[PDB]
RNA sequence: UACUAAGUGGAAAAGGAUGUGAAAGUGCUAAAACAGCAAGGAUGUUGGCUUAGAAGCAGCCAUCGUUUAAAGAGUGCGUAA
RNA sequence: ACCUCGAUGUCGACUCAUCUCAUCCUCGAGCUGAAGCAGGUUCGAAGGGUUCGGCUGUUCGCCGAUUAAAGAGAUACGUG
RNA sequence: GGUCUUGUAGCUCAGUCGGUAGAGCAACGGUCUGAAGAACCGUGUGUCGGCAGUUCGAUUCUGCCCGAGACCACCA
């Protein structure tokens, strides 16, 4: 409920967070400063009644799936999935496995991967 | 009615006195009376007032925009002509080049090498170009933006003065605005509808009705407001349309953003 | 009511009843109300 | 005017459109043909209506071929006229339509397109149309 | 021995029909068929493009891959998102 | 080309009007791209009603004004 | 329904019964011209109404169609 998907910078323009009863600065100041080291990627992010909803918030561990763009050898999104522009190597995905392999609801190193092409077969980049 | 005007111009004038927040101008662009102010109401009692105690009775009229004018490139041109006429007679066959880009201006160019025409009717048809570039063919607007080389020409005898190129240049001017199907443009500006989402569907209710261009939404630091690229001529009928489905809940601004080739939906009024 | 000479679900709430032998289309837009056939 | 293009004699006995087939009793180059349950005559109007709206549908795969032609004609007395002069001048092309012949067949395109295409076409005649699938 | 619920019989066309009775091909099911009801229906996934905002769901490329009886870029509804 | 021409009173105007709904209004009601007012569409529905003047022989037709609305088809386009 | 005619260039016109599409004007260049009128040479335009045949070959010859033009079609 009011799962809310931005990036790492400030949190002001999203109404599916800040929409539910936290204040915009007392955890915008917060997370610029603590997902600082992780600004310029998207984390989702998710929210629950606590007693009054006047602060709960969690993050999901953050996918790769935003780095599988510049891991592509691409270095802005293409609409079609039938396009190749250079070449990944096997080492980059299984990190991108072992990076997501606690944030999947799931925990396999084969699962994962498969997944990881799964949304790539459509992203346009087949994964090694 | 000209007195019509003349009564609205006083009126208008004394009714700045009692009221100076609206204004009230003559268009240089359509002629009509200019007059602002900020309401459906307002403006009602305005015209009220200004028919019971300045006894003004006019009827309401149409906001226009003046669709610039654009269009395509001519075959090279051919103006000729020959009158007899001036205090003699008048003979002149001129072919330039004329080729319409909004990024470049009026350049002239020119290209005498075997001695086809004299210096001295070089400016004269750099002039004629000139004042004739103000009118168009669809409804006399401007063509703007359209470069001249001159290539070919041919004058008489001891006859044949200056005006004659002149008057060939125009003819051809007019021939070329007619022969290549020319186009329209409107400034299309930006709308900052101000809301704080509490009326934003009727927001995209009302931008769709006008064939719209609803996106997205953003927030600007209080409130949401949505930018949208709307035409001039239909903001008029829109301000009030905007003001009763938020029912007095809203503001916004409207600004030049940028000339826009007019949509055939306004282009087809004016074939004749 | 509306009156055709064929009735199919035109919508995928568009049911056919027979009311007294009477038949009829009923469906969750009021618009979609037709009787003949 | 869908016209033979030399016509020895234009005005013959009217038609008598009640009969079997003589032929062309099978689809041949299509996979969906049309049945006649009832012959008739057919004015290149409702001929060309019924063409174009099987066209209207028919996609770019598909492909099209006639089984019949307006191979006859039909005249027309104005009205106010006293009986007995002779007879009118062709005023237009007739195909005959024998009950049990196959006039159009469809192939080329998906199964969907060609069924939704005969049963959108089957209004445009008096002729009460019937689907055939593709035969040898 | 059967049909009919229209007084059809005892007036009619194309078309429509989830109509009735019957016949035959085949499937599922008492280890419980279609249900309803009680439930889950998740995951990369605002996948990427589009318009600052179109991102289960305007639309477009792929239209898949995992936990898995099962989960679909989702079955539709509802948003500019 | 049909009974009827050893006659089948036919145009128009007034009067009797009557019938029917494939209803124009009044009415009930459904739906809507039906905010209200103002609507549109549709089913039922004949109980009742559906204006007057100028012009042309004129019902036709034109014009003007007016009413909830100022219907249409039939009776030898009824009525010597 | 017949009796027939008409449609050709940007305007109005002929159309070697098959052997071409043509001036003038609309409009352009040049030439002569006390000036200017003046006249001449020639730039340019042509599904010859459309479709089919016929014809060595079609605008022409034939048929059909469309747009237009005149002849009658409810009585003792």
């Amino acid at each position: 409920i009011a799962k809310i998907n931005l990036l790492g910078g400030q949190a002001k323009p999203g109404p599916a967070l800040a929409s539910v009863g936290i204040n915009m600065g007392e955890f915008t100041k917060q997370f610029n400063e603590k997902t600082k080291d992780k600004q310029g990627e998207m984390i989702p992010c998710v929210i629950t009644a606590y007693n009054d909803k006047s602060f709960d918030f969690i993050l999901k561990t953050t996918p790769v799936s935003i780095l599988l763009k510049q891991a592509a050898k691409l270095e802005k999104g293409a609409k079609n999935a039938k396009t190749i522009v250079g070449k990944i190597t096997m080492a980059k995905a299984k990190e991108i496995a072992q990076y997501k392999l606690v944030d999947l609801n799931a925990n396999t190193v084969e699962a994962a991967l498969k997944m990881v092409l799964g949304t790539a077969k459509q992203m346009g980049i087949e994964v090694i | 009615t000209k007195a019509d005007q003349e009564k609205m111009s006083i009126a208008l004038s004394k009714l700045a006195e009692e009221d100076p927040t609206f204004k009230t101008f003559t268009d240089p662009e359509t002629g009509q009376t200019i007059i602002a102010g900020m309401g459906e109401l307002h403006l009602d009692i305005l015209v009220d007032r200004m028919r019971r105690e300045f006894k003004v009775e006019v009827n309401v009229g149409a906001p226009q925009v003046s669709f610039r004018e654009t269009f395509n490139k001519e075959s090279e041109v051919e103006g000729k002509y020959i009158k007899q006429s001036g205090g003699r007679g008048q003979y002149g066959h001129v072919k330039i080049r004329f080729e319409p880009n909004k990024d470049k201006g009026f350049e002239f160019v020119d290209k005498i090498v075997g001695g086809r025409i004299p210096r001295e009717y070089i400016k004269p048809v750099q002039a004629g170009l000139e004042n004739a570039m103000a009118s168009g063919p669809l409804a006399g607007y401007p063509m703007i933006d359209i470069k001249a080389t001159l290539f070919d020409g041919s004058f008489h005898e001891v006859d044949s003065s200056e005006m004659a190129f002149k008057i060939a240049a125009s003819l051809a001017l007019k021939e070329a605005g007619k022969v290549c199907s020319p186009v329209l443009l409107e400034p299309i500006m930006a709308i900052e509808v101000t809301v704080p989402e509490q009326y934003f569907g009727d927001t995209m209710g009302d931008i769709s009705s006008r064939r719209g261009l609803i996106e997205g939404t953003e927030q600007r630091d209080n409130v949401q407001v949505i930018k949208a690229k709307v035409p001039l001529k239909e903001m008029f009928g829109y301000a009030t349309d905007l003001r009763s489905f938020s029912q007095g809940r809203g503001n916004y601004v409207m600004q030049f953003s940028h000339y826009a080739e007019t949509p055939k939906s306004v282009v087809n009024e004016i074939i004749a | 009511m509306k009156v055709r000479a064929s009735v199919k679900p035109i919508c995928k709430d568009c049911k056919i009843i027979k009311r007294h032998q009477i038949v009829r289309v009923i469906c969750k837009t009021q618009k979609h109300k037709q009787r003949q056939g | 005017m869908l016209q033979p293009k030399r016509t020895k004699y234009r005005k013959p006995h009217n038609v008598s459109y009640e009969g079997k087939a003589k032929g062309n009793s099978y689809v041949a180059f299509g996979e969906y043909g049309l049945v006649a349950t009832k012959g008739n005559w057919i004015d290149a109007r409702a001929i060309e209506s019924a063409r174009i709206a099987i066209s209207k549908c028919l996609g770019k795969t598909g492909k099209m071929w006639i089984r019949i032609f307006p191979h006859m004609s039909k005249t027309k007395k104005p009205l106010e006229v006293r009986m007995g002069s002779g007879k009118g001048n062709p005023e237009f092309w007739v195909a005959v339509v024998k009950q049990g012949t196959v006039m159009f067949e469809v192939a080329n395109i998906p199964e969907s397109q060609m069924i939704k295409a005969l049963t959108r076409a089957g209004h445009k005649l008096p002729v009460t149309w019937k689907i055939l699938k593709r035969e040898e």
